[PDB]
């Protein structure tokens, strides 16, 4: 995973859920798509209500790029490992 | 009591 300063491109998937999430361009630090995740994961709820470090996203595109039922913040590696796979580096 | 957007925010700027 690059650093704060290198730019990235996502794939098709990963930018439809960003896109969602309002972003408008192409191009983004990783920071930068971590933003759009956290609002997309925030705007449809995917948070559980009483322990919310933990998201649910089963039943949602963000799970089917993820491909587990849920995470926890705590534990980003398949977050990380979803970017690994999404990311072109520029 | 913490919500998402804050550990969200703990995750995405460490």
């Amino acid at each position: 995973l690059p650093g704060e300063g290198t730019q990235v491109h996502p794939r098709a998937p990963l930018l439809q859920i960003l896109k969602v999430a309002g972003a408008q361009e192409e191009v983004f630090t990783v920071k930068e798509v971590m933003h759009y995740l956290g609002q997309y994961i925030m705007m449809k709820q995917l948070y559980d209500k009483q322990r919310q470090h933990i998201v649910h996203c089963h039943d949602d595109p963000l799970g089917e790029l993820l491909e587990v039922g849920s995470f926890s913040v705590k534990n980003p590696s398949p977050l990380y490992e979803m970017l690994k796979r999404n990311l072109v580096i520029l | 009591q913490q919500t998402f957007x804050n550990l969200w925010r703990l995750l995405l700027q460490n």
